RNA sequence: ACGAGACUCUGGCAUGCUAACUAGUUACGCGACCCCGGUCGGCGUAACUUCUUAGAGGGACAAGUGGCGUU
């Protein structure tokens, strides 16, 4: 299974909160902007991050959430 | 006032077409490069089945390469990638003259100067790089540049007022000259985000696109804003054509093309082929070059094809 | 005048065999002897698949000279195999227009992928308490 | 002169830290330098049971030790190494000069 | 030049598989035609992914059992070799269509599965998948080819050929249509 | 030199006169608060750092004792004569090291005390020089024939993965009483600092932080102006 | 807050980057044999990292599409 544990959700929902404007639907794009508004030790975190951004960009674009 | 009519696809690349770009020199040329590590060469062959045909493809890069232009002689060219690097391509063999270093991010665009012997790179480094044909810097700003990645650079096209122009992500779009390069104007007032600038052929007047879709447009002899029109979607590529007055926009999945002489759209060249409605995302175009002779327009998508349109009337 | 050449590897476990595409007439020869006399011969069909595959008239411009080190036996031939193929596609793919390199590429994937893909399956380290990577010992009650 | 000078160390950032000096004052100096030759790293395996005694499950450890080494020739005298060698050197990195 | 594979010397067209349940788990015909029985593999990966494989390559997969022989692959294929050489010199007809009518012959189409506790002994009668069909079919074969050749001056490449034959013809002097009629037997015995 | 070793065994006895070493000063030093040594070879040169709590102890009465220790190093290890020289020096954050609280409380129940009161107070006096958290763990015959253990945890206490490598420190001491042996296990975990003197660089993989963007402003005309 | 996860080592790839006479490749010359070319882990020196070695980086995240699910 791939479910994301709670830092990275709660990272990610910090970085849409905070950063909005500067992000987008392309994960190559706000992974770049993930990388460089915010200290990630490892990589493959980044990557989760990084997705879950892309996802609730995705989520963002249809309507409101309630976090 | 016309109408733009499609006449082909270009199938062959695996993915979202980043640059493409044509030279008047081989008019039966088309040299784009992809978010895949190649870059292809098309061959034209004008056929009911194909437009066009891949003739050579150019490796050697090892991320997405997202710029490329070709110089004036017709036989060199330069491409910026994400690795870092920049190659000085030839395109009879295939091969690499020399490699440009010294980038430590990930690079945006290049550009070859009008007397083809300057380069101009920017990429999401702070820092804008003046490199000679032969690989090395001359000058490179890095202190008083743009404050965050630096999206787009480009040339005059005339060397009466040698100017480049210098848009990137931190809503300040900026003039350097190229004597002394430093700062001569910089511009304000535009929200979100830049994408593009694009420089008229006569080196007089400058068209800006960013995320808000807003074409705002400047001039390059004076530091005096012209008017500002709504593009509607996201701004990603600017073009001007060289015989007509006009100025074409990839705003989204959708391309406009307007008049500068009225201001007034001409066409709205939008996904004609209709079929993704089974709960789908329309694909986006993210390049886009105008021919020579301002005939025939390519436009890249993130469909892996690259679309052909010609003028009907 | 110039002189066209390229070098492709090809791998399955542990076995390196590397080709060697340059002009001539068609002759193909791995460690210095052809691909006739190479053991075991039940496996010429595997050997000889591409060039059958592909006909003689693609590989009468050039000639391939492979050197393979390492490995077992069916696993030179697997190297072989894919490293003239990979040479072959990457010869055509430089100098030739790539066309031909497309409908080469199309029919060596539809008719079997280790052909270019090589096979990313390594042997798993032994663990303590077994005879081998997932076998245990036999359990004794009472 | 042909000059060799071996550095063999336990840590492999501290030893790419003082290769990176030694290659950047070699490059300062302005003479003709060797690159960094990358010899293959040697693993000293202990494996061992865990209990002092016969009791428990057959349980076993696994001790590594990596070890590094570089390599890199110069063309100059003696004086010149030696007085390139003595500067900012490392701990745990061990250097090691002979002439052929 | 490749117009047809030739398995070795045979054919691979114009082979006919009647039974219309084993039309995609028999992959013989302008596909999955190899000059050769050995593959690379990755077929038991996936969950479906081993009816894609040849039915020779298969067969030769399940030859090689019984501890001694186990990895000897290259053994398996040229006595398979052998036995289709000798099923062509005897009977006079292709080995694949032989051998593809063994298979539909030799596989049982309804089997009955022990229920109840642990230690007693009740059956019902159930229908099995197309795959068991084909796996029980070669599993059959096999083991029947093996057992005869065991203790026996006949060699198994011949002992092999002459399981095919009698399989496909249904004629019971083999030990996989015995063992196929003994579980519809047993099935139809308490439906 | 004709016999040169090779360079596995270089290694090995490198470890092994370390580990020797580091045994003999921590079975002398057990008063002066001991902490490790430090073994930094020079050309023709061999000096060895201490760092312990009392510096004015370890000298004794105008160097006598770091003579002693230097003599019998030499004498010991096979060394030329003159070739050592041993330094002692004083290290900061003494409740940040796990060695020196465990000599402490070791020293704290060989003269008589509550071993609760004393865990309490180097406990109190180690979250008092600023750490993240630490455990205490004192097991043996206490107060009865049946031993027992008490395990006082509060703070932050990490476990598992490679960050306990390098973010805790572990110390291990007995105490030899009159009626048996009492054990000591002390755990402090360090924090995190960009310094690099108080604890370690990297910080914790599962911590991420973000920086504050600026006051950006939104013009609402297009305005454009010159400079320089 | 701990455990899990996160973390560390290894495997799987990059014809791109950094360098290899204690690792090689390709050209050239000499030498041996056969019938004009082939073989040589025989000898030696003009480039290079395709093999090997090992450092920094890259790459995979359920990212894209179609169904099920409070969507």
């Amino acid at each position: 299974g791939r479910v994301r544990t709670k830092t990275v959700k709660k990272a990610a929902r910090v970085i849409i909160e905070k950063y909005y404007t500067r992000l987008g639907n392309d994960f190559h794009t706000n992974k770049r902007v993930c990388e460089e508004i915010a200290i990630i030790p490892s990589k493959k975190l980044r990557n989760k991050i990084a997705g879950y951004v892309t996802h609730l960009m995705k989520r963002i674009q249809r309507g409101p959430v309630r976090g | 006032t016309e109408q733009m009519t499609l006449r082909g696809t270009l199938k062959g690349h695996n993915g979202w077409v980043t640059q493409i770009a044509t030279t008047p020199q081989f008019p039966d040329m088309i040299l784009s490069a992809s978010r895949d590590k190649t870059i292809i060469m098309w061959k034209l062959t004008r056929d009911e089945t194909n437009y066009g045909i891949p003739q050579r493809a150019l490796r050697g890069h090892s991320h997405f390469v997202s710029d490329v232009v070709i110089s004036s002689d017709g036989q060199f060219a330069l491409s910026g990638s994400w690795d870092g690097t920049l190659r000085l391509w030839d395109l009879t063999t295939g091969t690499t003259t020399r490699r440009f270093v010294g980038h430590t991010k990930d690079v945006l665009s290049v550009a070859f100067s009008s007397d083809n012997r300057q380069i101009v790179s920017g990429s999401r480094d702070k820092t804008i790089k003046l490199w000679n044909t032969l690989g090395v810097c001359k000058y490179t700003v890095q202190d008083e540049s743009h404050s965050e990645w630096v999206s787009c650079v480009r040339f005059s096209p005339n060397s009466s007022n040698p100017i480049i122009v210098s848009c990137g992500w931190d809503k300040l779009v900026k003039v350097w000259n190229l004597a002394n390069c430093k700062l001569k104007t910089n511009h304000i007032g535009h929200t979100g985000y830049l994408n593009t600038v694009t420089v008229s052929p006569d080196g007089s007047l400058c068209a800006s696109g960013g995320k808000d879709g807003q074409a705002m447009l400047w001039d390059l002899n004076e530091g005096k804003h012209l008017y500002t029109l709504d593009g509607g979607d996201i701004i990603n590529a600017l073009c001007f054509s060289p015989n007509r007055y006009w100025l074409c926009a990839a705003t989204g999945p959708s391309i406009k093309i307007w008049d500068l002489e009225g201001k007034i759209i001409v066409d709205e060249l939008k996904q004609e082929v209709i079929s993704t409605s089974s709960k789908a995302e329309p694909p986006q175009c993210t390049s886009l070059a105008w021919s020579a002779d301002g005939q025939t327009l390519f436009a890249g998508y993130t469909d892996n094809l690259v679309r052909v349109w010609q003028v009907t009337i | 005048g110039p002189l066209q050449s390229v070098q492709v590897f090809g791998r399955k476990k542990t076995a390196t065999a590397v080709a060697h595409c340059k002009r001539g007439n068609g002759l193909i020869k791995v460690n210095g002897r052809p691909l006739e006399m190479i053991e075991p011969r039940t496996l010429q069909y595997k050997l000889l698949e591409p060039v059958l595959l592909l006909g003689k008239e693609r590989f009468a411009g050039v000639d391939i000279r492979v050197r393979v080190k390492g490995g077992g036996h069916v696993a030179q031939i697997y190297a072989i195999r894919q490293s003239i193929s990979k040479a072959l596609v990457a010869y055509y793919q430089k100098y030739v227009d790539e066309a031909s390199k497309k409908e080469i590429k199309d029919i060596l994937i539809q008719y079997d992928r280790t052909l270019l893909v090589a096979d990313p399956r390594r042997c798993e380290s032994k663990k303590f308490g077994g005879p081998g990577a997932r076998a245990r010992y036999q359990k004794s009650y009472r | 002169h042909r000059i060799r000078i071996t550095l063999t160390s336990r840590n492999v950032k501290s030893l790419e830290k003082v290769c990176a000096d030694l290659i950047r004052g070699a490059k300062e100096k302005n003479l003709k330098v060797k690159g960094p030759v990358r010899m293959p790293t040697k693993t000293l395996r202990i494996t061992t049971r865990k209990t002092p005694c016969g009791e428990g499950s057959k349980t076993w450890d696994r001790f590594q030790m990596r070890i590094h080494k570089r390599l890199i020739d110069l063309h100059s005298p003696s004086e010149i190494v030696k007085q390139i060698t003595s500067i900012s050197i490392e701990p745990g990195v061990e250097v090691e000069v002979t002439i052929a | 030049t490749p117009d047809i594979k030739l398995f070795g010397k045979w054919s691979t067209d114009d082979v006919q598989i009647n039974d219309i349940s084993l039309q995609d788990y028999i992959a013989v015909k302008e596909k999955y035609a190899k000059y050769l029985p050995h593959s690379a593999g990755r077929y038991a990966a996936k969950r479906f992914r081993k009816a894609q494989c040849p039915i020779v390559e298969r067969l030769t997969n399940s030859m090689m059992m019984h501890g001694r022989n186990n990895g000897k692959k290259l053994m398996t294929v040229r006595i398979v070799k052998h036995a289709f050489e000798i099923i062509h010199l005897l009977t006079g007809e292709n080995p694949l269509q032989v051998l593809v009518n063994a298979i539909i012959n030799s596989g049982p189409r309804e089997d009955s599965t022990r229920i109840g506790r642990a230690g007693t002994v009740r059956r019902q009668a159930v229908d099995v998948s197309p795959l068991r069909r084909v796996n029980q079919a070669i599993w059959l074969l096999c083991t029947g080819a093996r057992e005869a050749a065991f203790r026996n001056i006949k060699t198994i490449a011949e002992c092999l050929a002459d399981e095919l034959i009698n399989a496909a013809k249904g004629s019971s002097n083999s030990y996989a249509i015995k063992k196929k009629d003994e579980l519809e037997r047993v099935a139809k015995s308490n439906r | 030199m004709a016999v040169q070793i090779s360079k596995k065994r270089k290694f090995v006895a490198d470890g092994i006169f370390k580990a020797e070493l580091n045994e003999f000063l921590t079975r002398e030093l057990a008063e002066d608060g001991y902490s490790g040594v430090e073994v930094r070879v020079t050309p023709t040169r061999t000096e060895i750092i201490i760092l312990a709590t009392r510096t004015q102890n370890v000298l004794g009465e105008k160097g006598r004792r770091i003579r002693e220790l230097t003599a019998v190093v030499q004498k010991r290890f096979g060394f030329p004569e003159g070739s050592v020289e041993l330094y002692a020096e004083k290290v900061a954050t003494r409740g940040l090291c796990a060695i020196a609280q465990a000599e402490s409380l070791r020293y704290k129940l060989l003269g008589g005390l509550a071993v609760r009161r004393a865990c309490y107070g180097v406990l109190r006096f180690i979250m008092e020089s600023g750490a993240k958290g630490c455990e205490v763990v004192v097991s043996g015959k206490l107060r009865g024939q049946r031993a027992k253990s008490m395990k006082f945890v509060d703070g932050l206490m990490i476990h598992s993965g490679d960050p306990v490598n390098y973010y805790v420190d572990t110390a291990v001491r007995h105490v030899l009483l009159r009626q048996g042996v009492l054990g000591i296990k002390v755990k402090i975990m360090l924090p995190w600092d960009p310094s690099g003197k108080i604890g370690p660089k990297k910080p914790l993989p599962d911590h991420v932080s973000i920086v504050e963007p600026k006051d950006e402003i939104l013009p609402t005309t297009p305005i454009s102006e010159q400079k320089g």
